[PDB]
């Protein structure tokens, strides 16, 4: 077991909405995006952006 | 003194109260989780990782035949090729054209990597629930402690003897079957021991990463050597392990529901805000002092000066007062309609305080304790501009909290409106059969 350094993507540019998070990505390389509500219906979301 | 009472199953957001015992000052109570931990029971299944093939040395027998003897191995393969003419470096191997014969052997055992990269197959039973609590009441400062959380087991924490009841809820995020890859954890369905199928993720499996009996199911076949080559070929289905590396999805680390957090040391799910948590505290009798040596207050009056239902603490109020014994005052809302930030104030012969209040409703009413008086708060709160915030609300929501004066104007003429015609319709039916009664009489 060993220490790697890895990438970190660029910061997102968050932009806010009546309960709507929106986020712009500008990924350097497929960067993998995941969200979920902290209820008690957690809907997750998953999905690998590779461009803007 | 033992204090009783219910608080949400929040981390960070304490529990504020005060224990009333007549004769004596309140003693304000403040109860907040630092983590709470869902540890359920867990027994080892099996460990897998990705496979490493051995292959002996061939035995080429040269004009003859061998036969091919079982052995305890794991997939262990045993197959004789006939009429294999091998060369060498030096040359043609053996003599015979036709009649030489060459043995391969073949079996499957734990790779090298399998001692760090492997993944463990449990079983999870339903097992106990721990918290750590931070608790601080009248002039005692901030003590903590690990508890159970089962209602039984009391704490003893700053001499006060504390009891955290069940959760309401007997929620767990963990199904039957987990396995734990690194620092991540996954509700997978994995076969039991050694049913594993070639290409799945048991298809290797052994019940501990030290252990010397090894199960392996894979399609390993020996192929016919190449024409003049010394060499055992084979085919084999690729590893499951790295194959359900790429399948593997999101973890639970990723997707548990109310926002848990999943620890491996022991494996549990970590700050799950699910239902609430019944509380008792015996505080000591040092704690409590005598109302005639501590201040009263009397004529109170509320003014909320400025109210925003935002999730921080945007209300604002002063109360008037006029006290006796003039002294530090504890402060307290009985009722959800407001959460209060100070605990305590100080008091003069006359005067008044300001404190501040977190509230969702629009138009907040609630009560004010102050030294076992009570004084009540009314006012309008204006919306937040910000849409959007990093940190959880302090105040608590209720059906009639976002309902304005103005709609229940509205209700209320609606409802009484559709009422009142109701009720003319019924008059008017009485009243003409009264008249109608009066007719034949
Ligand atoms: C308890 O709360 C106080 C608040 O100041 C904090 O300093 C202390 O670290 C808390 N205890 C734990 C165990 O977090």
């Amino acid at each position: 077991k060993a220490k790697c350094i890895a990438t970190l993507a660029p910061e997102p540019l968050v932009e806010h909405k009546h309960r709507t998070l929106i986020l712009h990505l500008h990924p350097d390389h497929p960067t993998l995006l995941t969200t979920r509500s902290l209820g008690s219906d957690a809907n997750p979301t998953r999905q690998w952006i590779e461009r803007p | 003194y033992e204090h009783t009472a219910v608080m949400p199953n929040k981390v960070g957001i304490p529990y504020k109260a005060l224990v009333e015992r007549p004769g004596y000052a309140p003693v304000h109570l403040q109860i907040q989780l630092v983590n709470t931990r869902i540890i359920p029971s867990t027994n080892l299944e099996y460990i897998t990782c990705k496979y490493k093939t051995k292959v002996p040395s061939p035995v080429v027998k040269c004009c003859g035949a061998t036969q091919c003897t079982s052995k305890p191995h794991p997939d262990y393969q045993c197959q004789v090729f006939s009429g294999v003419y091998p060369f060498m470096y030096g040359g043609a191997y053996c003599f015979c054209d036709t009649e030489n014969t060459q043995m391969s052997e073949a079996y499957v055992e734990r790779s090298e990597e399998c001692s760090i990269d492997h993944a463990k197959a449990y079983k999870v039973h339903t097992g106990t629930v721990q918290a750590m609590v931070n608790i601080t009441y009248g002039s005692v400062s901030w003590r903590s402690a690990d508890v159970y959380v089962n209602g039984e087991t009391p704490a003893k924490i700053g001499d006060a003897k504390l009891i955290i009841g069940p959760l309401s809820s007997a929620w767990s995020p963990f199904d039957n079957k987990v396995v734990v890859y690194g620092h991540e954890v996954y509700n997978y369905d994995f076969p039991e021991y050694g049913t594993g199928k070639a290409g799945s993720f048991g298809d290797l499996q052994s019940r501990t990463s030290t252990s010397n009996d090894l199960y392996a199911n894979t399609n390993l076949k020996l192929q016919r050597p190449q024409a003049g080559i010394v060499h055992t070929p084979f085919t084999q289905v690729p590893s499951g392990f790295e194959r359900w590396k790429k399948d593997k999805g999101a973890p639970l680390n990723d997707v548990a529901p109310f926002g848990c957090s999943i620890a491996l040391e022991p494996l549990r799910a970590e700050n799950c805000a699910v239902g609430s948590i019944p509380i008792s505290i015996d505080i000591p009798d040092a704690a409590f002092t005598r109302i005639s040596e501590t201040p009263t207050v009397s004529d109170l009056e509320c003014k909320i000066t400025e109210c925003t239902y935002a999730f921080d603490f945007g209300g604002i109020a002063t109360v008037a007062y006029k006290s006796s014994k003039a002294g530090n005052c504890p402060i307290h809302s009985p009722s959800g309609v407001a959460v209060i930030k100070e605990n305590d104030v100080t008091l003069a012969e006359s005067g008044s305080f300001t404190f501040h209040f977190s509230t969702a409703n629009i138009h907040p009413a609630f009560k004010l304790q102050v030294c076992t008086s009570a004084v009540t708060c009314k006012g309008d709160c204006k919306p937040p501009k910000d849409h959007i915030v990093d940190y959880a609300a302090q105040h608590t929501e209720s059906f009639t909290s976002a309902i304005s004066a103005t709609a229940w104007s509205w209700i209320k003429v609606l409802v009484g409106g559709t009422s009142a015609f109701i009720v003319l319709g019924l008059i008017a039916t009485a009243v003409v059969a009264l008249v109608l009664f009066f007719h034949r009489h």
